[PDB]
């Protein structure tokens, strides 16, 4: 296309020091900064599969980051969750009262983990089978951008706006995946919720940073 | 047999003593709508009858009594719900109004009475001319039975 | 059935909509599961097939070697240590590692001697497998046959292909089970047979989820 994010004049991941990007990264796909130093996308089929994997990971991680942030914020403000922290919310089902959505005893009130696992397995199996092979909500649609019933508001009719929104989606998804990797590492190292880590850093930025835990995993 | 009972419709039984559907000449100085009205009233009648019977069987509280205990405390199938009467009525009016407003926006009376489509999961309608008509007569007959049954229930509710 | 375009797939009714084009179905165990696109190049596909089959055979042997001593000990054989993941420390025992408990069998004491012997022997064997040696040269890399098929159970090509399918399927099952062995040993800390007995005792209560908060971060 003819836009700032496509073609040979697109921005690249090393600024002026990037040089010439790899030949197969011609710049016809969203979020193409020409960063394939490892050379894992030489084969176009592998490139397509990696693009699909990246997009699915991006959407899942956007959802995951939002769902990790929101309950802890609400619990900090005062909502009585069973376990507000993202990496502890799974253990609520072992509590005597069971899992309670929003802390209310009349919302969901789940008791058995086996039923949750079984229903999730069935529903998600059907969902992903429909995603791979066309189902009730469209049959002959694109694998990554089905549109149709999944774009009710008609935000992707204009091809130029469609490309712009694709770039925005991929960029926000990459940011979300980076932040989710940060979530995992901070949970492993610090042991507190991400909002707790942010509050601690804001309280004393000079000392409450990552280096404070640097001497945590040293062997003895 | 009345002349205006043209047949070719599920509810043909030769019952119209007062000539409500009888066309009349006019001077200046429709059966489809009535069939749709009977259909909708009967559908709601069977829904109400089945719900009342199930409620009487499971929890045991009288259908006429239902609402007083709900206002004091909301509960479905013996399980409590976190809804007050205000939120309940607001959700009900919004959802029912949306469903209604989508319902009447149909210029075609045949689809107005018989939308089919997503509302028919199994391909039972298809293009059959006899079996589909027979099951349509079955629906209309059960609708009439449910309407008269619920009228009897309402009559028995009073003076008791 | 098996080889052919109308073959069973890994997603059942949901698979024929999207399957890799390079997985025609001329190889055993071709269920058309290459969602990651790692076998687009045929040479890499061949190397991955070789790796898969070697892992399959090794995991079959590993599953048998993990199960047999524990079951035999349950039947009442005086083993030094029934659990597979603690069986390697028997060499450090004061009495040494004895086959089937009896001290007249093997009676190994030194770990260095057995490790060196294994290194030399397996180096020679794997070099011969990679290049070709006394047991045939220039044969099929994965199914040499000949002196490695003394019973001649795969002379008929269709029977040979069916047996290849059975081999790869049993091997995939064995590798899955060995991964389960590793994870269960890491988490539970008991032998697989002990895990099965505990699960059979109280299926609803004791299971994997019971050890769900095992690795929750501290501090
Ligand atoms: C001109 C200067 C310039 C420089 C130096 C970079 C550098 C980088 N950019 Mg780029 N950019 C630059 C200009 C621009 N970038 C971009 C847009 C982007 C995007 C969208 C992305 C990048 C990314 C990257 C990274 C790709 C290489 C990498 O993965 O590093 C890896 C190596 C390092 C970061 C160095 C190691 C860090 C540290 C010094 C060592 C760690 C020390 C630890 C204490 C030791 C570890 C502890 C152990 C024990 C566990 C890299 C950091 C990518 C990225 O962010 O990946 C991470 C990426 O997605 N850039 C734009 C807008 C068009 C630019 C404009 O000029
Ligand atoms: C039939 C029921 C059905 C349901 C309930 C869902 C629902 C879902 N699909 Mg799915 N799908 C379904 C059928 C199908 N999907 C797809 C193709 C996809 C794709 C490519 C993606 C999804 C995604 C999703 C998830 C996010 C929904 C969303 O994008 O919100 C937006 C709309 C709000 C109104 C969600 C689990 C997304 C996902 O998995 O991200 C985590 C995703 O990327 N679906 C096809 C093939 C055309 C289907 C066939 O019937
Ligand atoms: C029609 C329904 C149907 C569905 C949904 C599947 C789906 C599957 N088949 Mg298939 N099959 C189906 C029909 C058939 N299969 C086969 C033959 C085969 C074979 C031979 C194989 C498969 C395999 C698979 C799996 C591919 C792996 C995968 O996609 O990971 C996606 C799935 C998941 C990631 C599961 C997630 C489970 C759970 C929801 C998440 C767990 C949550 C944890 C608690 C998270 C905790 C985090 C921890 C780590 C900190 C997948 C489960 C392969 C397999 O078994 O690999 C494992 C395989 O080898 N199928 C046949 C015979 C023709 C079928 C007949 O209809
Ligand atoms: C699983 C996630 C995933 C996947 C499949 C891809 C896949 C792809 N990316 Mg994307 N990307 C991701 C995550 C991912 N990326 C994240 C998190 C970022 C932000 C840092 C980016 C930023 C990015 C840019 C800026 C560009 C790409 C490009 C590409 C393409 C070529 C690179 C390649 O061969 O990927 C193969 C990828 C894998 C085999 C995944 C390996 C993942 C390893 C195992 C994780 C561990 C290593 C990692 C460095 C850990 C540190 C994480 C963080 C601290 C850096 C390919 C379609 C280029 C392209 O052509 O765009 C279309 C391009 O210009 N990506
Ligand atoms: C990948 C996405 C993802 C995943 C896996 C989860 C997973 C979970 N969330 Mg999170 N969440 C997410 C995204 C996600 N969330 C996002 C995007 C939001 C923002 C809207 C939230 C907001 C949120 C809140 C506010 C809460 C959870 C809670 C939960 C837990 C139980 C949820 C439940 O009962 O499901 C089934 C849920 C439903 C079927 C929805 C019912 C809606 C009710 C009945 C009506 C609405 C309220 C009146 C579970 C760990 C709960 C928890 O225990 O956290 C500690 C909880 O209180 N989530
Ligand atoms: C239009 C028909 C209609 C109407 C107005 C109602 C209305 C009501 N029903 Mg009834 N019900 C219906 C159809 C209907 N139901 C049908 C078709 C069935 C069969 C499945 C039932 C079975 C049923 C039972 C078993 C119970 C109710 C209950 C209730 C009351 C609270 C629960 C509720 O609103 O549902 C909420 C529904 C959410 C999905 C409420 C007065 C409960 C009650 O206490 O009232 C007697 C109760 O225990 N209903
Ligand atoms: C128990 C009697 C009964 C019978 C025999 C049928 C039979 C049929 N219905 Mg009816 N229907 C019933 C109850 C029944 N339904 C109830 C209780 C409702 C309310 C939810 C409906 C609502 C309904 C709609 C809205 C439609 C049908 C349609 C159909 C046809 C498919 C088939 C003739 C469809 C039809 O006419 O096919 C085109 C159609 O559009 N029915
Ligand atoms: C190391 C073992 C190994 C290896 C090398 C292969 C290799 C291959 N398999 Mg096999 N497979 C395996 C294990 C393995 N598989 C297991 C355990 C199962 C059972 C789940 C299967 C089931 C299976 C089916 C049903 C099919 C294949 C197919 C293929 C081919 C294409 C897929 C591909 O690119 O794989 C490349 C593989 C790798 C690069 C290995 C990387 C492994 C990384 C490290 C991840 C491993 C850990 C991972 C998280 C485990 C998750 C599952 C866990 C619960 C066990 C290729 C020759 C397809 C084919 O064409 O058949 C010929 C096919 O239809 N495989
Ligand atoms: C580019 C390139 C190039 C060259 O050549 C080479 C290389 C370097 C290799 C490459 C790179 C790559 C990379 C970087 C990657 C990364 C990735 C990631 C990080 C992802 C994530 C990703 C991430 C993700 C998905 C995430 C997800 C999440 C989730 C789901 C979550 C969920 C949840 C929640 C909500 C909360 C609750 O409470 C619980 C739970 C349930 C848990
Ligand atoms: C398919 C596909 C496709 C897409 O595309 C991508 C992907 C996904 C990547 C792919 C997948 C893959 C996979 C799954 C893999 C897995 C593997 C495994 C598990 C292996 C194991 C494997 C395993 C194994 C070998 C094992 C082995 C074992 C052994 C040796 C053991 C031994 C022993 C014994 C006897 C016991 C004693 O006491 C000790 C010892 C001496 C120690």
């Amino acid at each position: 296309p003819d836009s700032f994010w496509y073609g040979p004049e697109r921005p690249l991941f090393l600024g002026a020091f990037t040089g010439e990007p790899p030949s197969y990264l011609t710049g016809e796909f969203p979020g193409d900064y020409g960063w394939d130093t490892a050379g894992l996308s030489a084969d176009p089929e592998t490139f397509k599969r990696y693009r699909e994997l990246e997009l699915i990971h991006a959407r899942w991680a956007m959802l995951g980051a939002l769902g990790c942030i929101f309950p802890e914020l609400l619990g900090s403000y005062g909502v009585p969750f069973g376990e507000a922290v993202w990496f502890k919310a799974g253990a609520q089902i072992f509590q005597e009262g069971g899992l309670d959505y929003l802390g209310n005893p009349n919302l969901v009130h789940a008791q058995s983990i086996l039923a949750i696992l079984g229903t999730q397995v069935l529903l998600m199996g059907a969902i992903e089978g429909y995603r791979v092979n066309g189902g009730p909500l469209g049959e002959g649609l694109d694998k990554l951008y089905p549109g149709g019933s999944f774009d009710p508001l008609g935000l992707a009719d204009d091809p130029d706006t469609f490309a712009e929104l694709k770039v925005k989606e991929i960029k926000n998804g990459r940011l979300a995946m980076f932040s989710m990797f940060g979530f995992f590492v901070q949970a492993i190292v610090t042991g507190k919720g991400p909002l707790q880590n942010l509050s601690d850093h804001l309280a004393n930025p000079g000392t409450n940073n990552a280096f404070a835990y640097a001497t945590k995993f040293t062997p003895q | 047999r009345p002349e205006w009972l043209d047949g070719s419709l599920p509810g043909d039984r030769g019952f119209d003593p007062l000539g409500l559907s009888k066309p009349s000449e006019f001077v200046v100085i429709g059966l489809a709508r009535f069939r749709e009205c009977e259909l909708i009233h009967g559908r709601w009648a069977m829904l109400a009858c089945l719900g009342a019977l199930v409620a009487e069987a499971t929890t045991g509280v009288s259908w006429v009594e239902a609402g007083k205990v709900e206002l004091d405390g909301a509960s479905y199938a013996g399980l409590s719900l976190p809804f007050s009467i205000t939120q309940l009525i607001w959700i009900e009016v919004i959802l029912v109004g949306g469903a209604e407003f989508y319902r009447n926006s149909e210029t075609n009376p045949e689809k107005r009475c018989y939308p089919g489509g997503v509302f028919d999961p199994l391909k039972l309608a298809s293009e059959d001319e006899e079996r589909a008509f027979r099951l349509k007569t079955a629906e209309i007959k059960h609708a009439r039975l449910a309407m008269v049954s619920f009228f009897g229930y309402g009559v028995q509710a009073l003076s008791t």
